[PDB]
RNA sequence: GGUGAAAUAUUGAAGACUAACUACUGCGAAAGCAUUUGCCAAGGACGUUUUCAUUAAUCAAGAACGAAAAUAAACUAUGCCGACUAGGGAUCGGGUGGUGUUUUUUUAAUGACCCACUCGGCACCUUACGAGAAAUCAAAGUCUUUGGGUUCUGGGGGGAGUAUGGUCGCAAGGCUGAAACUUAAAGGAAUU
């Protein structure tokens, strides 16, 4: 209720008694409900899964990738981008990955990273119009807008 | 070239010509009564077969689909006509 | 001159001056007549069932074993089709180009290629209803036609 | 008769905003519209629920997708060389 | 049999570069490039300024104590002439004539994939 | 062709295109032949192949769903599911099914 | 070749790679004939990664009478998958000991050249270029079981 | 006027032939319809051969060139390479002597 | 001189007679 | 770096040409299209003793596609379909026969090649009796001894692809398309 792609609130499956917290991921370019997305370092390049860079391929395109793993979330999550990774340096864990503008941010083998795009391309690719969906947007987000010329002021 | 007798022409010019270029589109081919050395029964197998002629008990193979004349399988007992 | 082509190909039949014959096939009408109407209960088409009977039989041609057709025997026997045999595979072949710019809507040639196969298509059921062998009203709609001819 | 001629589903924003912009929304207009092929039931019961979101008009069957359309150049890229590098972990 | 090394002798149109590296490159030493000898700049693509400069480097060869430089002449660039140079031939002429042994000639000029467009246009370099 | 061997079990065979059809016609145990698509529900293709080793059928999977399935046994409707009992007397006995 | 461990003033080097020239490629390859491009990749079993090349030539027969005659397509396809096959299955196992243990006595040339000459033999068709790219790390107790 | 056959450079029914990437001055100009002249010349002039087998080691070797096929463009053809504007009949035969 | 670098500047005077289809149209 | 002339690499991100291979040769409606493997098909030569039976040929209007940045010097400058008047060395792909050359695993079978034939073209060359102003062309031939069917267009050259509107496209831009008035030359091939 506030964004642009929606969100796959992926349940866990409590590995410590009968419990299942539901957890949060970013949105999947294609993932129906009942997806056995599974998550692990031994688990094998699925799209939606997740699981260490360095632990998979060059050119591989994953989301929510974070300069840490077990952040829960950093870069590569805005609706519609992606990340590529260019560069695999096993040496001292070291994933070169490539963001939206051409970074080289080159981080961790055991970095998190989940296979897929974030499910809402070509959302700034349609002219909104009406600045009153412009205003219905905001109405969950914040005041950064209207804005105005310091030649008017 | 001059004049010629283009009613009763040579053997020569006649089978060195194609079906529809000839005097008569006749049938330049063949048949063949092609057989397995096991089976009584002859298969008559066509020049330009294409489809594997099998026999009447157990299924073989006589001629194999060529672009033109269906090539033999290594050897059996053909029989023109 | 092959029509929407420049290509001039003599590649064709070229059936024997022998009207008569085989005087070299056992058997006799029954058994090629019994035979048409077992590849027709199969679902091989005079096409593929005239060429079987060349190889894997000794039928060189319907003629010259009977005064009918491979068409005109299976009307008579009951076990023939609802339309012609190139009108069938003409539309058969106009779905794998349809339903292919579906999966490669960017085919320039291939959309080119769907439409002389479709414009091919009209020019035959132009003389079809023509003839009277099939409903004169025959919209060609190869929408309903991917689910009509499968 | 037909009710426009070349304006169809944008007539709604009458003479407002610019000519050229009202031309591409009609384009993923319908793509979002259009009761798009549900690649699961086989029937098309796909319904653009909120940018992405694509249910299932029997059970119940939400499926992510694009924002208007469901996959469009990148989508689709992605998806093909990760599918094929997907049987080169057993190959 | 003494101390071996190789260069990566450069010799593209209008100018020429005679150096030594060890075997890899990486490890150069004795730089003198074809021209402290000659304020020129247009003279600098004949025999005359190529036998000068294998001249400059084999003195200095004989003041440390490598004498085997192996040389692999260049055409000119990948996407350029890639014909060879006015002075990278006269070059292989000019250590013969001075003392210098060779340990093998091989040749490694860069071959254009008929791509990365040439500076000139659709008439190129015209007058 | 795969597609016109299925076109004489259509021109003669007795299956049972449905979910109930083919619950009843393994329930009497007629039925020897079953072919499930790879693009509908495993779990319904499962099922069919817990009850395939009960009734004793021989189980294919079919490029394509049920209404590609449903193209093949010459409708314009969706089924995914042909349990054949009596064939139309050819080689779909034991073909690739 | 590349730098491994240093003893005292004497450094061994292991194989890491194999270029050529352009004067040899630019001499097989002539006008009139067809060349072929094979790509293929092959790993070992001590952690150890390498890429390995194939470039194809055709040549005469009895009798010859035309200076010239191309391919068909159907011949190409074949071949290729050929050369990949029986190096992918022979390298692996005892790293880069085994890849020259039959490259250098040339094992690869011989067999592919007898297999098609049952139709169209071809003459040549060599391994090119090929460098590996990425090892191990380094404990010594890997590193000794390939020493003289 | 119709006095050629071959009118610019070899074409006969197509009508998009990619070019060739001039030497001298980079002129990119179709390969069938501008020229391709190979140049085999050795790593040095064309004198001490004598003098190169006395500098190295080994017998002769194996001669190396620098063999490149140097591609021009029409113009660069009939003035940095061979001209000889031939005449009307004596421009029909094909043959580089 | 030929007609056909000629036939660019005439399309140009119809450039100027377009922008009278505006002001009056 | 450069103009006639002064003034490497341990490895890699991404894409170009898909180098070389790549030519009077192939495929495609035309425009076009230069690697490769695989899916998805399709279209073509040839092959045919398979089937239908005139289903057709050419085409205003209308319909799909179209370098490059609906269009060119898009041109084979050459309308399509049909027949017949021409030989040759070629070449591409396909077909026949050759116990021929040859392959060495064992004559085999086959296979590649070599030889004539051969169709479908792609061309070129020598003559052309013909045609054409000539240049040239097996088509520009079978045209005053003028007629196989048929589409479109031109009539001195300008004005002019312009005026006018009409009409098609998000747009440039096009399609269509004058008139007046002006002058006795414009143009083509060939030749000196």
């Amino acid at each position: 209720s506030g964004r642009g792609a929606p969100l796959a609130k992926v349940v866990f499956r409590d590995p410590y008694k009968y419990r299942l917290r539901e957890e949060i991921f970013i949105a999947n370019e294609g993932v129906h409900t009942g997806q056995f997305i599974y998550a692990g370092k031994k688990a094998s390049l699925n799209v939606g899964n997740v699981l260490p860079l360095g632990s998979v391929p060059e050119g591989t395109i994953v989301s929510n990738v974070e300069e840490k793993p077990g952040d829960r979330g950093a870069l590569a999550r805005a609706s519609g981008n992606y990340v590529i990774i260019i560069g695999h340096n096993p040496d001292e864990n070291k994933t070169r990955v490539r963001l939206p503008s051409g970074a080289k941010k080159v981080i961790s083998s055991d970095a998190r990273g989940v296979i897929g795009v974030i499910a809402g391309g070509g959302r700034v690719d349609k002219p909104l119009l009406k600045a009153g969906r412009a205003f219905h947007k905001y109405r969950l987000k914040r005041n950064s807008w209207p804005k105005t010329r310091g030649v008017a002021m | 070239v001059l004049v010629q007798d283009l009613l009763h022409p040579t053997a020569a010019s006649e089978a060195r010509k194609h079906k529809l270029k000839t005097l008569v589109q006749g049938p330049r081919s063949y048949f063949l009564d092609v057989k397995c050395p096991g089976c009584l029964n002859i298969t008559t197998v066509f020049s330009h077969a294409q489809t594997a002629v099998t026999c009447e008990s157990c299924s073989t193979i006589l001629c194999t689909p060529t672009g033109g004349k269906a090539k033999l399988s290594e050897g059996t007992s053909f029989r023109r006509k | 001159g092959r029509m929407h082509s420049a290509g001039k190909g003599i590649s064709s039949s070229a059936i024997p001056y022998s009207r008569n014959a085989p005087a070299w096939f056992k058997l006799s009408s029954e058994s090629v007549i019994e035979q048409i109407v077992k590849y027709a209960r199969k679902g091989l088409t005079p096409s593929q069932i005239g060429v079987l009977l060349r190889d894997a039989h000794g039928v060189t041609q319907a003629r010259v074993i009977t005064g009918n057709k491979i068409m005109r025997i299976l009307k008579s026997n009951g076990l023939a089709p609802e339309i012609p045999e190139d009108l069938y595979y003409l539309i058969k072949k106009a779905v794998s180009v349809r339903k292919h710019l579906e999966r490669n809507r960017k085919d320039k040639d291939a959309k080119f290629r769907l439409i002389l196969i479709e414009s091919r298509i009209h020019r035959l059921a132009r003389y079809y209803r023509t003839v009277a062998v099939l409903p004169p009203n025959w919209k060609y709609e190869s929408a309903t036609a991917s689910a009509l001819v499968n | 008769a037909k009710r426009t001629k070349k304006v169809g589903i944008t007539g709604k924003y009458g003479v407002r905003y610019g000519s050229s912009l009202r031309r591409q929304v009609k384009k993923l207009e319908i793509q979002q519209h259009a009761r798009y092929d549900c690649s699961f039931c086989g029937k098309k019961t796909v319904k653009r629920g909120a940018a992405g979101i694509w249910t299932c008009s029997c059970c119940k069957k939400t499926v992510a997708g694009g924002a208007y359309t469901v996959s469009t150049a990148a989508a689709a890229t992605v998806r093909s060389t990760i599918r094929r590098l997907r049987e080169m972990v057993e190959a | 049999s003494q101390v071996f090394g190789v260069a990566r002798i450069y010799a593209s149109f209008n100018d020429t570069f005679v150096h030594v590296t060890d075997l890899s490159g990486k490890e150069t030493i004795a730089r003198v490039t074809g021209g402290m000898k000659v304020k020129a700049d247009r003279d600098e693509s004949s025999p005359y300024a190529a036998m000068l400069a294998a001249q400059d480097v084999a003195a200095k060869c004989k003041e440390v104590g490598i004498t085997a430089v192996h040389v692999k002449i260049r055409a000119t660039g990948g996407t350029r002439t890639k014909t060879p140079g006015p002075g990278g031939q006269a070059a292989l002429r000019a250590l013969a004539r001075s003392g210098l042994r060779i340990g093998r000639i091989e040749d490694v000029t860069p071959v254009p994939s008929d791509s990365t467009r040439k500076k000139g246009g659709r008439r190129g370099r015209r007058l | 062709s795969i597609n016109q061997k299925l076109a004489l079990v259509i021109k003669s065979g007795k299956y049972t295109l449905g979910y109930k059809s083919t619950v009843k016609s393994l329930r009497q145990g007629k039925s020897k032949l079953i072919i499930i698509a790879a693009n509908t529900p495993v779990l319904r293709k499962s099922e069919l192949e817990y009850y395939a080793m009960l009734s004793k059928t021989k189980v294919y999977y079919f490029q394509g769903g049920n209404n590609e399935l449903g193209t093949a046994v010459g409708k314009l409707f969706r089924v995914g599911v042909v349990s054949i009992l009596e064939a139309g007397d050819s080689d779909i006995l034991t073909t690739l099914a | 070749l590349r730098v491994d461990e240093v003893q005292g003033k004497n450094l061994l080097t292991n194989f890491h790679g194999m270029d050529f020239t352009t004067d040899k490629l630019r001499s097989m390859v002539r006008k009139w004939q067809t060349l072929i491009e094979a790509n293929v990749t092959v790993k070992t079993s001590d952690d150890y990664v390498l890429r390995i090349f194939a470039i194809a030539f055709t040549r005469k027969q009895a009798n010859q009478v035309k200076r010239h005659s191309y391919a068909q397509s159907s011949h190409i396809r074949a071949i290729r998958k050929v050369i990949s096959e029986i190096l992918t299955k022979e390298v692996q196992g005892s790293t880069l000991a085994q890849l020259t243990s039959k490259l250098i006595p040339e094992v690869i040339n011989k067999e592919i050249e007898n297999a098609t000459k049952d139709i169209f033999p071809l003459q040549n068709i060599h391994v090119r270029k090929v460098k590996l790219l990425k090892q191990p790390k380094f404990d010594v107790g890997a590193l000794m079981a390939l020493h003289g | 006027p119709k006095k050629r056959a071959s009118n610019g450079r070899n074409k006969k029914g197509r009508g998009h032939v990619k070019p060739v990437r001039c030497v001298n001055c980079s002129k990119s100009i179709p390969k069938d319809k501008a020229i391709k002249r190979m140049a085999i010349r050795n790593i040095v002039e064309a004198a001490a051969v004598r003098d190169l087998s006395e500098a190295s080691v080994y017998p002769e070797y194996a001669l190396p060139k620098t063999y490149n096929k140097l591609h021009y463009c029409v113009s660069c053809a009939i003035h940095a390479r061979i001209v000889r504007v031939r005449s009307r009949e004596d421009r029909k035969n094909r043959a580089p002597p | 001189m030929r007609a056909k670098w000629r036939k660019k500047r005439t399309r140009r005077l119809k450039r100027k007679r377009r922008k009278v289809r505006a002001r009056s149209k």
